[PDB]
């Protein structure tokens, strides 16, 4: 009984990071040397575990969390790290056990003219906790005045699209991310 | 570490005219994150494109910037006589967010030579051991001059602060002086100073010079 | 409505620290992205720090750990502590919001911030002799700090007057020539006095110009 690691890194869609995915894998046999002997991954760290021996450990429940953002973003997915995403879309806690995935996805999240259809949280009145989750789409209230649902003038809306194009940098181009969380 | 080139460093233009100025970066700039920015003089920049293309609040029509990648194009298409400032971009397609050195938008005029003056240091001054000499360039057109000073026909150099004022709001003429600076002593070992303009609107350099104690 | 105010702007000894303020109206800077901008004199832009709406900061290379970037819920005032300033610190300090990281959206009007080692010292004034249309002048030298308003004929002459910028001398102070041409028929008629005002050291000046023999 092996482990539905397929259905999460080999999926068709992953979703924006500010509504991030998470799939519980528990009951079943996981073969973790496949994944860290793959080349395909351009980024593989692991932290309170080793990469190498991670077979022989045994967790009641795993956690696997995906979804898009861009190269740039990529060092943001750590333990004690700043900047948009840690802060308003995705956060590890401090004493994270797990490893972080991910690979560049180029030719299958960008088109010609844009993939705007990947989105990430732009404003938000505070920093996100380990592992929350805010789906929230109210209007971000950066002025004196309430906004009752109207954009406009100090009246955002808190979503901002990537828009990765083919024809740009490598730090800007999509990347899709995964990452374990092992419950000791 | 991208870099912003603009260019040209001064525009010279008439109002009425179509300016474009452009703004090229050393690496890719992802997904047009290029932002234009106004500066009057004496003023606090003001925002004018953000996205190389989408016009910020309020701002007039006749400012719309294009481009994408590398090459990036702020055009301005009826001047006014309003936007003759300085106009930075920025992009913020990778930490950290940098500028450009700017780029000024002058205001078009004849080519108009540089009436030439020069002061021997008063003596009042001389006795502060310190002797300035000063070298005038009044009312001329385009700002681009060059002075050469000569002490005995030596050229002098690294001891030399130019200043020039800003375009006239009626001629839109340039001044400017060059300040020489001797001791007391070296200005006494000297019999010739000259300082030599050349511009634009000179058919040949002009010398005006003096002997040490007017003889 | 929306404004931005800065302050604590001053002349500072090299070393020593000094904290800018920003009174923000309309804005809540505790939900807004709050940058620093400074431009040195003559030169372009460039960014200082940074504070999220959530509240992490970021800093440029060239004043990291010298410079901390901070906010007052209660006071809705933006600062900025400078510490172990020097020379290439030098500029005037902006305070703007930024629309999340990105561009600068507001800006507030600028705070000169001076960091010289140099003494309040008054202007020594120096005539620069019409020699024999004619041109003559005043050369305010050795002044600091800035500024020194020059006036002529007690603001009775404004025609052709040409006041230069300050120039920073190597020694740390300011010089200035003030320039004025005028038809050389009134080289005998008309007396030209160049008024040198140097408001940081209660210095005023006047200074008769007239060809020399
Ligand atoms: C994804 O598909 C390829 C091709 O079928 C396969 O070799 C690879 O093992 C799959 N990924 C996972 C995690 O099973």
């Amino acid at each position: 009984n092996l482990c539905p690691f397929g259905e999460v890194f080999n999926a068709t869609r992953f979703a924006s990071v500010y509504a991030w995915n998470r799939k519980r894998i528990s009951n079943c046999v996981a073969d973790y040397s496949v994944l860290y002997n793959s080349a395909s991954f351009s980024t593989f760290k692991c932290y309170g575990v080793s990469p190498t021996k991670l077979n022989d450990l045994c967790f009641t429940n795993v956690y696997a969390d995906s979804f898009v953002i861009r190269g740039d973003e990529v060092r943001q997915i750590a333990p004690g790290q700043t900047g948009k995403i840690a802060d308003y879309n995705y956060k590890l806690p401090d004493d994270f056990t797990g490893c972080v995935i991910a690979w560049n996805s180029n030719n299958l999240d960008s088109k010609v003219g844009g993939n705007y259809n990947y989105l990430y949280r732009l404003f938000r009145k505070s920093n996100l906790k380990p592992f929350e989750r805010d789906i929230s789409t109210e209007i971000y209230q950066a002025g004196s005045t309430p906004c009752n649902g109207v954009e406009g003038f100090n009246c955002y809306f808190p979503l901002q699209s990537y828009g990765f194009q083919p024809t740009n940098g490598v730090g800007y181009q999509p990347y899709r991310v995964v990452v374990l969380s092992f419950e000791l | 570490e991208i870099v912003l080139t603009q260019s040209p460093g001064t525009l010279s233009l008439s109002p009425g005219e179509r300016a474009t100025l452009s703004c090229r970066a050393s690496q890719s700039v992802s997904s047009s994150y290029l932002a234009w920015y106004q500066q009057k003089p004496g003023q606090a920049p003001r925002l004018l494109i953000y996205g190389a293309s989408s016009r910020a609040t309020g701002i007039p029509d006749r400012f719309s910037g294009s481009g994408s990648g590398t090459d990036f194009t702020l055009t301005i298409s009826r001047l006014e006589p309003e936007d003759f400032a300085v106009y930075y971009c920025q992009q913020y397609g990778s930490s950290p967010r940098t500028f450009g050195q700017g780029t000024k938008v002058e205001i078009k005029r004849t080519v108009a030579a540089p009436s030439v003056f020069i002061f021997p240091p008063s003596d009042e001054q001389l006795k502060s051991g310190t002797a300035s000499v000063v070298c005038l360039l009044n009312n001329f057109y385009p700002r681009e001059a060059k002075v050469q000073w000569k002490v005995d026909n030596a050229l002098q150099s690294g001891n030399s602060q130019e200043s020039v004022t800003e375009q006239d709001s009626k001629d839109s003429t340039y001044s400017l002086s060059s300040t020489l600076t001797l001791s007391k002593a070296d200005y006494e070992k000297h019999k010739v100073y000259a300082c030599e303009v050349t511009h634009q609107g000179l058919s040949s350099p002009v010398t005006k010079s003096f002997n040490r104690g007017e003889c | 409505q929306v404004q931005l105010v800065e302050s604590g702007g001053g002349l500072i000894q090299p070393g020593g620290s000094l904290r800018l303020s920003c009174a923000a109206s309309g804005f809540i800077v505790s939900s807004n992205y709050m940058s620093w901008v400074r431009q040195a004199p003559g030169k372009g832009l460039e960014w200082v720090s940074v504070i999220y709406s959530g509240g992490s900061t970021f800093y440029a290379d060239s004043v990291k750990g010298r410079f901390t970037i901070s906010r007052d819920n209660s006071k809705n005032t933006l600062y900025l502590q400078m510490n172990s300033l020097r020379a290439e610190d030098t500029a005037v300090y902006y305070c703007a919001r930024d629309y999340g990281d990105y561009y600068f959206d507001y800006w507030g009007q600028g705070t000169l911030v001076t960091v010289s080692s140099a003494s309040t010292k008054g202007p020594s004034v120096f005539p620069l002799a019409p020699s024999s249309t004619a041109a003559l002048g005043c050369l305010v030298k050795d002044y600091f700090p800035e500024p020194v308003t020059v006036s002529w004929n007690s603001g009775a002459l404004t025609s052709g007057v040409h006041t230069f910028p300050a120039v920073l001398q190597s020694s740390g102070l300011y010089s200035l020539s003030s320039v004025v041409t005028v038809p050389s028929s009134s080289l005998g008629t008309q007396t030209y006095i160049c008024n040198v005002n140097h408001k940081p050291s209660n210095t005023k000046v006047d200074k008769r110009v007239e060809p020399k023999s």
